[PDB]
């Protein structure tokens, strides 16, 4: 066979011994799933620095706790729009997500609250800036540096999906990089509890699923997809599906053909043609091996996945960080005033927040 | 080359979810 019996029983061991963590930090989301943090700060104990990034909701701002000194990003949600634009299931969602996970990879919601106009969650601020940014300028990423980011991101999947969490929108954009060089995964808007299926179009055009664009009841499997498709990107520097328009991104996503270049070793197009497998009953992580069939891939073979969880492991890069409030790894963006109401607007709506 | 096309393309840039 393909292990003798001291590698065979160490590997058992270990897909066992992460079934036991598994199970317990179920149990821990359950109770915070449950019983929701609220109200745990207010707007008047923070400095306003700088912005760091905007949605069509709001903003992401860089403020500073006045009675520590410590630094926070602070994701700023203006009622009436997220109202507007039919998002208080999702903004409502993403705060409970938030608060009752824990893992080292997921950011950190530090406190929330909310005022007459805005909703406002303080999250750790991760200084290294976007995966994207340093994927553009570095061109792509060599094949260790990109299995660094992708065994991350493993974990991470392995941790949610076992609370029945899909992500669904796996990117560069959403992957920031902190002081170590280790991944956080941000923004989970569109994160759903789905222990079977889902039917909502969501995500973004070149990480989607097949049966997401074909109409499909879906599950966790689009997950591994997105993995498949990020790993190709910062592998080659650009994505596998591409095109001026999103119906031929679609078109080409659906075909069952995906091209590598030349430089990809072969255990890296194996793993992405088991990851970008059209055919569900064929693609890794949704077999009856699950996650194991990706985490023992021949691609993976010098992967510590202890040691990557414990973060133990030298990250290929650490990103510039001249010191507490650094703000060079992200882009400058127009600053507006942020203006209070004596509206109470949309109190029913937000009570939950 | 496929660059070139990626280039070509004009989706080089930040994406956003179809939301
Ligand atoms: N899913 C879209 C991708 C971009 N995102 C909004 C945005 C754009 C750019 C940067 C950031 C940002 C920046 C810093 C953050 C930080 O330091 N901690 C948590 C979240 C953060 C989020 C947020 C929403
Ligand atoms: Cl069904």
């Amino acid at each position: 066979g393909h292990m003798g019996n001291a590698a065979a029983a160490k590997k058992g061991s270990e897909q066992e011994s992460v079934k036991e963590f598994l199970a317990k930090a179920k149990e821990e989301f359950l109770k915070k799933w449950e019983s929701p943090s609220q109200n745990t700060a207010q707007l008047d104990h923070f400095d306003r620095i700088k912005t760091l990034g905007t949605g069509s909701f709001g903003r992401v701002m860089l403020v500073k706790h006045k009675e520590t000194g410590n630094h926070y990003a602070m994701k700023i949600l203006d009622k009436q729009k997220v109202v507007k634009l039919k998002q208080i299931e999702h903004t409502l969602n993403e705060k409970r997500i938030l608060q009752a996970v824990n893992f080292p990879f997921l950011v950190k919601l530090e406190f929330s609250f909310k005022d007459n106009s805005n909703l406002y969650m303080v999250m750790e601020y991760v200084p290294g800036g976007e995966m994207f940014s340093h994927l553009r300028r570095i061109g792509r990423f060599s094949e260790p540096h990109a299995r660094f980011y992708a065994a991350q991101i493993v974990l991470t999947f392995e941790y949610l999906h076992s609370l029945d969490l899909i992500y669904r929108d796996l990117k560069p954009e959403n992957l920031l990089i902190d002081q170590q060089g280790y991944i956080q995964v941000t923004d989970f808007g569109f994160a759903k509890r789905v222990k079977g299926r889902t039917w909502t179009l969501c995500g973004t055009p070149e990480y989607l699923a097949p049966e997401i664009i074909l109409s499909k009841g879906y599950n966790k499997a689009v997950d591994w997809w997105a993995l498949g498709v990020l790993i190709y990107e910062m592998a080659a520097g650009y994505p596998p599906f591409f095109a001026d328009q999103p119906i031929q991104i679609y078109e080409k996503i659906v075909s069952g053909k995906v091209r590598f270049p030349s430089h990809f070793s072969s255990d890296l197009k194996d793993l992405l043609r088991n990851l970008l497998q059209v055919d569900l009953t064929k693609r890794f992580g949704n077999l009856k091996n699950g996650v194991n069939d990706i985490k023992n891939h021949k691609w993976f073979a010098t992967t510590d996945w202890i040691a990557i969880y414990q973060r133990k492991v030298e990250a290929p890069f650490i990103p510039k960080f001249k010191g507490p409030g650094d703000t060079s790894n992200f882009d400058d963006y127009e600053e507006e005033e942020i203006r209070v109401s004596i509206n109470e607007k949309c109190g029913k709506e937000f009570t939950e927040f | 080359t496929t660059y070139a096309d990626f280039i070509a393309s004009g989706r080089t840039g930040r994406r956003n979810a179809i939301h």
